[PDB]
RNA sequence: AGCGUGUGCCUACCCUACGCCGGCAGGCGCGGGUAACCCGUUGAACCCCAUUCGUGAUGGGGAUCGGGGAUUGCAAUUAUUCCCCAUGAACGAGGAAUUCCCAGUAAGUGCGGGUCAUAAGCUUGCGUUGAUUAAGUCCCUGCCCUUUGUACACACCGCCCG
């Protein structure tokens, strides 16, 4: 594995564990409090929920040159139901997802780009390629 | 994949269409087995083409109805993969056959059409064509299946193992073998 | 697995227990179900359950988050009643105490007069909408 | 009609009654457990996944949409 | 409205605020507190200009005798946000025919001239 | 002189027309053409908009 | 992913990536772009999926109303609009009737353009996902083909007896 390697529910699944254990990567006292989208029916039922995004997002800049937080919104954005309108996007919260990339810049995974956009650091670039081979590493099945 | 072009996993080989004259439309593979009940499929330009498709992709299309369900093929893939499942763990054998035989035992042979009559409309006993036969088989059991799972807790892959197995021997448990057994019944008066 | 205890009550409020605890809670006035949902998460709740489970303790705990619910990292946009203006509050109204609050609000208007009370005193409507065509009936 | 009210917390008895029952179906679902007992549905979920223990009952498909379990693994 | 309880009694705090203390800020100190609507009103509005209107209020007061009500202020900025410097005068406010008459009350604050006075008729169906 | 006779025109239907007849409704106002619709369609073959499909 | 779109404009003004603050709504600082250069490998949405719910008008549904945050405008009160909470309706499949339709077609599903300061439940295209079903005929309906009848000819929505 190259972290593109990995499906990336196992990916996302084990990294943000590892997230988890490693125990330092802070985070908006809230979080028990917020939606993550405007869209957002209710917030998220693992509270814990937090360090899962950021695995998503730490492999989502992996992938490319750079992205920023309006992207992000409008990724985790959904449809948002008008009610009596039709349904349209809406591009989720931007807080939660700038928190994710100033957080990750503490551990060094992301840095910001050149011309705007956080890209991944050879730090993260390094540490995710690590854990995709754990996963690659755990079991066939 | 190499050794026989089985079915998800099902081999085609070795299923027979046991009725003659049905023989045919119902389109196993007497060479054509696949992988998938989802394809490109142009069958409307023709009259006939239909009879080309693979009976359980047809059957799968039938199975994305009404108005909110319509061009969900991928979730009618996923169910008849499942349906076929269930139907094998129910009774081994190959669920395609089961499918096959519960649309041979489900076609109406004889109908009744509404022969103007003048007056008092009586219904002229007529008997039915395999297109027809095929054609109605799969919508009854369809139906079948979608009206059962509405209101339950059971989902449509495991009604449609039901209303497939029901039929396959038919067992009269099923919605459709009791409606083709009405509309048989109506072809035999009115003559 | 256990039992116990089908119908519990709340302030003022008869509470199903099979129900789930978010959706459960959200017979109380005040309390929808993004009320429910976040006041549940602050108490400490194994989110994963039926309202008539659960402890005496828990509950209090409940009730204490939801009439109090800026002093525990609810944020008061989430919240009901702000910038009240007789007293210049923020709040939360709950229970019995939403349909008086309601009451007073129309009675306010009502006293000074305006269009809207007005509205509400004849039983038709204050939110700008055409009045020839529908609401009949 | 249909109306359908379910008992949604263990009852010791009811406990037995599960283990002691569904090895005899050869298919269980969320739907069986309920209409066969008189579980919540929520709480027919929990015991498919605490059944699947090591197992009373047997995978063979759980689309995330659905389970599908087989009797035990028997003669 | 000067001494111990003669004519005071109606209370009234706003946002938190008492009535003594919104008679006796600047408009600014006011809007500052909660009402947003209101405030961003008049700030737009701003440059401000119902001045005149205001001190024909103030005028009004004045001339007034020493208990009661008075003569009254004619206008026709319905869009105006009601402000403690206001309250307890008299407000003809307009409505396309008719100029309505209306004291305002404290409670009344943050809002529009316009929810006093009702432009249409309630209506008919039987009649 | 009369400060009297002006209140906004900046925007809206009342803050343009057709440069061809002065109405100031279906206005064409893509492109910059700000031609009516009416007259756009009598003077579609001199700006050069032709029928093809 | 695709049709399309933009400022430097007949007279006031653009599309906006990126940092920060804010739960949101949004606020704020930048910097490019007369564009096949930039917004935008339009990283859309359905969908797919690992969970929860469990057949309860319930978590289906989002009406009505209350309070509150903000944006456009000089001015929004008769809500321009948007959000946040709360209040959480009818509706659990639709009688008499009746529209439209043959292959990227019906249907689901998002997007962009027009209106436009602000404002989409609209219209007007576009791609995406994509069936069932006649494959014909003149029965009803509509219109034109002969032959035929006609006191009709403002033509049957027409002109006959007490």
């Amino acid at each position: 594995v190259t972290v593109k390697d990995v499906n990336q529910q196992e990916f996302v699944r084990a990294l943000a564990a590892f997230l988890k254990k490693s125990g330092k990567l802070k985070v908006p006292e809230w979080v028990d409090t917020v939606k993550l989208a405007k869209h957002k029916e209710l917030a998220p039922y693992d509270e814990n929920w937090f360090y899962t995004r950021a695995a998503s997002t730490a492999r989502h800049l992996y992938l490319r040159g750079g992205a920023g937080v309006g992207s992000m919104t409008k990724i985790y954005g959904g449809r948002q139901r008008n009610g009596v309108m039709p349904s349209h996007f809406s591009r989720g919260s931007k807080s939660v997802a700038r928190r994710v990339l100033q957080a990750l810049e503490g551990l060094k995974m992301v840095e910001k780009d050149q011309d705007w956009g956080r890209k991944l650091t050879p730090q993260g670039q390094r540490d995710l390629d690590r854990i995709a081979g754990q996963v690659a590493a755990a079991k066939k099945k | 994949t190499p050794d026989i072009k089985l079915f998800g996993k099902w081999s085609t080989d070795d299923v027979q269409i046991n009725d003659i004259s049905l023989q045919d439309y119902i389109a196993v593979k007497e060479k054509y087995a696949k992988y998938l009940p989802h394809s490109a499929g142009r069958y409307a330009a023709k009259r006939f083409r239909k009879a080309q498709c693979p009976i359980v992709e047809r059957l799968t299309n039938s199975m994305m109805m009404h108005g909110r369900n319509n061009g969900k093929k991928l979730m009618t893939v996923r169910i008849v993969k499942h349906a076929f499942e269930i139907i094998h763990l129910l009774t081994g054998e190959n669920p395609l056959q089961v499918l096959v035989n519960a649309i041979i035992n489900s076609g109406p042979r004889e109908d009744s059409t509404r022969i103007g009559r003048a007056g008092t409309v009586r219904r002229q006993a007529v008997d039915v064509s395999p297109l027809r036969r095929v054609n109605q088989a799969i919508w009854l059991l369809c139906t079948g299946a979608r009206e059962a799972a509405f209101r339950n807790i059971k989902t449509i892959a495991e009604c449609l193992a039901d209303e497939l197995i029901n039929a396959a021997k038919g067992s009269s448990n099923s919605y459709a073998i009791k409606k083709k057994d009405e509309l048989e019944r109506v072809a035999k008066s009115n003559r | 697995p256990e039992k116990f205890q089908h119908i519990l009550r709340v302030l003022n409020t008869n509470i199903d227990g099979r129900r789930k605890i978010a959706f459960a809670i959200t017979a109380i006035k005040g309390v929808g179900r993004r009320y429910a949902h976040v006041v549940l998460r602050k108490a400490d709740i194994d989110l994963t359950k039926r309202a008539g489970e659960l402890t005496e303790d828990e509950v209090e705990r409940v009730i204490t988050i939801m009439q109090n619910p800026r002093q525990y990292k609810i944020p008061d946009w989430f919240l009901n009643r702000q910038k009240d203006v007789k007293d210049g509050k923020y709040s939360q109204v709950l229970a019995n105490g939403l349909d008086n609050k309601l009451r007073e609000d129309l009675e306010r208007l009502k006293k000074i007069r305006a269009h809207r009370g007005l509205r509400h005193f004849w039983g038709l409507r204050v939110r700008g909408q055409h009045t020839k065509t529908t609401g009949r009936r | 009609r249909d109306k359908l009210n379910n008992l949604v917390l263990f009852d010791k008895a009811t406990y037995d009654k599960l283990c002691k029952e569904v090895p005899n179906y050869k298919l269980i679902t969320p739907a069986v457990v309920s209409e066969r007992l008189k579980i919540r549905g929520s709480l027919a979920r929990a015991a498919l996944q605490e059944l699947l223990s090591k197992g009373l009952i047997k995978l063979v498909s759980k689309h995330r949409a659905q389970v599908i379990y087989t009797r035990n693994t028997k003669g | 409205v000067e001494q111990k309880k003669k004519r005071t009694f109606r209370k009234f705090t706003y946002r938190g605020v008492d009535l003594d203390q919104l008679l006796d800020m600047s408009y600014e100190q006011l809007m500052q507190l909660y009402s947003a609507r209101q405030r961003r009103r008049l700030s737009r509005g701003l440059r401000r200009k119902q001045h005149s209107l205001l001190k024909r209020l103030r005028k009004a007061k004045k001339e007034a005798p020493p208990m009661e009500k008075p003569e009254v202020v004619k206008t026709h900025l319905r869009d105006m946000i009601i402000l403690p410097e206001m309250v307890g005068s008299m407000v003809g406010v307009y409505n396309g025919k008719t100029f309505n008459q209306v004291e305002i009350k404290p409670e009344m604050i943050g809002h529009y001239l316009g929810e006093f006075s009702i432009t249409y008729k309630p209506v008919k169906h039987g009649r | 002189q009369q400060l009297y006779w002006s209140h906004p025109r900046k925007f809206g239907q009342g803050s343009r027309s057709c440069r061809v007849c002065s109405n100031r409704h279906g206005l064409i106002r893509k492109y910059g053409l700000n031609m009516c619709r009416q007259c756009f369609r009598q003077y579609a073959k001199d700006i050069g908009f032709i029928k093809l499909d």
